[PDB]
């Protein structure tokens, strides 16, 4: 069972941020959904939550700028954050309290993977994907993109996990992000090697073959 | 106000017992105290709820204790896969008084491990545009301190490279590091040997990996 989060990724100051958290699978549980955010390099902050009876709770700071709601027909929970500034940049997480409590943080047994939000004036830009060609090393260079996340790098469409290291992105002196994903493989691998890269804010979906 | 956690960060060796404390001002309501583990790039994960009950599948090396306003998370046999930031979280009533602690980082010390080094020239596709990236990779070293130096035709470079480092590996506690040298196509094409020299305490002398363009 997965909590699938969706949102725009890169937003400009003063806009309304709209996030969704969709329960992807049936659960016979009367569960509650809580929203939490984590600014870069900081800790977890409660935004608010919604109980099994739809009782909606808000943190003192969010009471005047957040609306939380549920659309039961889609099992989709919504968070709206109004008049954002750069200080609302953070990874936003949705989590489930199996007891149905809308104001509790001690028992969040199931989390979404987080949706990254960057509030900024700068323009969205999709990445170029370049092979890093040759035990042996290989990988892909995702270069010149904004904003940082949501960005996804998988290998062989998930089949290759062992030895893979996808590095944190660095802000280049150009002002755009760059990152590399690498995998160490058997020195005499011939085997098809695909890196799958998705930069959702730019609608960029590239599969790239890394050949000798 | 976030509950208080102590220490802010700690390190120990594999197999060691470590303790993290959590302290609140108000007493917890009905044992609502839980502990989360957050690995790099990942959502937090519930390890312990209602003060001392382990989530299914969490190894028995984790245990939680305490009451009222003072709580402890113990890891009794520290493992590489325990590298993470740990957060306590508490409820003090049923109407919105609930918060997280500030977090505690756990690092794991292990023996010295020298990096293996790989170098990548710019791809032809990237050379089609006006830019050229050269990538030096350092795999599976410990500790984190590492000097990567770029040389082009034996001329040292400064200001055109950036690096980034993974977090401690779940299986062997090592780091891995990428360093990217950025040049224009024009400057790239004027030169022949591209080298990155790696200095690390696991190597008795610096290791240089290099290629000749073409």
């Amino acid at each position: 069972v997965q909590l699938v989060e969706s949102g725009p990724g890169c937003v400009k100051p003063s806009e309304t941020l709209s996030l969704t958290c969709t329960v992807s699978r049936f659960s016979l549980i009367g569960y509650a959904i809580t929203w939490i955010r984590q600014p870069p390099g900081k800790g977890l902050e409660w935004i608010g939550g919604i109980s099994s009876a739809a009782t909606t709770f808000y943190s003192s700071w969010a009471k005047s700028r957040v609306t939380i709601s549920v659309d039961t027909s889609k099992n989709q929970f919504s968070l709206k954050l109004s008049s954002v500034t750069a200080a609302d940049t953070a990874v936003y997480y949705c989590a489930r309290d199996p007891r149905g409590y809308g104001a509790a943080l001690d028992r969040l047994d199931l989390w979404g993977q987080g949706t990254c939000v960057t509030v900024s004036s700068f323009s969205t830009k999709g990445p170029s994907v370049f092979p890093l060609a040759p035990t042996a090393c290989l990988g892909c260079l995702v270069k010149d993109y904004f904003c940082e996340c949501p960005v996804t790098v998988s290998w062989n469409s998930g089949a290759l996990t062992s030895g893979v290291h996808t590095f944190p992105a660095v802000l280049q002196s150009s002002g755009l992000y760059s990152l590399s994903s690498v995998v160490t493989v058997p020195s005499s691998s011939l085997q098809t090697y695909i890196c799958n890269v998705n930069h959702k804010p730019s609608n960029t979906k590239v599969d790239k073959k890394v050949e000798p | 106000i976030q509950m208080t956690q102590s220490p802010s960060s700690l390190s120990a060796s594999v197999g060691d017992r470590v303790t993290i404390t959590c302290q609140s001002i108000k007493s917890v309501y009905n044992n609502r105290l839980g502990w989360y583990q957050q690995k790099c790039g990942k959502a937090p994960k519930l390890l312990i709820y209602e003060t001392s009950i382990l989530t299914s599948g969490v190894p028995s090396r984790f245990s939680g204790s305490g009451s009222g306003t003072d709580f402890t998370l113990t890891i009794s046999s520290l493992q590489c896969e325990d590298f993470a930031t740990y957060y306590c979280a508490g409820g003090f009533d049923r109407s919105g008084d609930t918060t997280f602690g500030q977090g505690t980082k756990v690092e794991i010390k292990r023996t010295v491990a020298a990096p293996s080094v790989c170098i990548f020239p710019p791809s032809d596709e990237q050379l089609k545009s006006g830019t050229a990236s050269v990538v030096c990779l350092l795999n599976n070293f410990y500790p984190r301190e590492a000097k990567v130096q770029w040389k082009v035709d034996n001329a040292l470079q400064s200001g055109n490279s950036q690096e980034s480092v993974t977090c401690q590996d779940s299986k062997d506690c090592t780091y891995s590091l990428s360093s990217t040298l950025t040049l224009s196509k024009a400057d790239y094409e004027k030169h022949k040997v591209y080298a990155c020299e790696v200095t690390h305490q696991g190597l008795s002398s610096p290791v240089t990996k290099s290629f000749n363009r073409g």
